[PDB]
């Protein structure tokens, strides 16, 4: 029982090309999309972990 | 003290002169102050800054990142993560801690040379006109008003001129 459920949603990301199509089919247990984002590429860069504010 | 003047036959720095970082002090009968020398501080002052723009502004820092989160299964590369980080901290570390005293010392037989620079024109000025004290300073066998001090600092010094009233004195010694 981890957080009061015995049931595991295991999740999956893809990225999408342009001129590519993606096809969802399924029969159930699908945890289906409904937003997607479209982005630009920031190459060079991390996350830094911290509690530090804002200014 | 490499040349041997810095901490050397001069073994005071003159707390009064703080026009420059080389001078002269002059006693004659018209009075005493200290005075600091130009030529020798600005192209001292100059070529410093320089050197210290050197290290300072040959360091190209590309906009990178270092923080990454490895799985932990991963930690392999996680450790190779750490390598490739200690290894950095490694080198520009000692490199630089190295250099620090290189340039250091490189600076301070800089200096000594500039005083002992100084020192062998003025002495090489007079060349008998005064007996060197050894301390770092001069005794003018001639009566030398401040006119002719200036002429000792600027460097055109004239021997001729008191050249005559020298041998009388250098004579009387």
């Amino acid at each position: 029982k981890v957080r009061d459920q015995e049931g595991r949603i295991n999740y999956y990301w893809t990225l999408l090309e342009p001129g590519d199509t993606i096809i969802f089919e399924a029969n159930g247990n699908l945890i289906a999309p409904r937003y997607a984002f479209a982005l630009s590429r920031g190459f060079g860069s991390g996350i830094i972990n911290s509690n530090a504010p804002m200014d | 003290g490499l040349f041997g003047a810095i901490a050397g036959f001069i073994e005071g720095g003159w707390t009064g002169m703080v026009d420059g970082w080389y001078g002269y002090h002059h006693q004659n009968e018209q009075g005493s102050g200290y005075a600091a020398d130009q030529k020798s501080t600005q192209n001292a002052i100059n070529g410093i800054t320089n050197k210290v723009n050197s290290v300072i502004e040959k360091m190209n820092t590309q906009f990178t990142a270092v923080g990454k989160e490895f799985n932990k299964l991963e930690r392999r590369m996680e450790n190779l993560n750490k390598k490739v980080d200690d290894g950095f901290i490694d080198i520009w570390t000692y490199n630089a801690e190295l250099l620090v005293l290189l340039e250091n010392e490189r600076t301070l037989d800089f200096h000594d040379s500039n005083v002992k620079n100084l020192y062998e024109k003025v002495k090489s000025q007079l060349k008998n006109n005064a007996k060197e004290i050894g301390n770092g300073c001069f005794e003018f066998y001639h009566k030398c008003n401040d006119e002719c001090m200036e002429s000792v600092k600027n460097g055109t010094y004239d021997y001729p001129k008191y050249s005559e009233e020298s041998k009388l004195n250098r004579e009387k010694i």
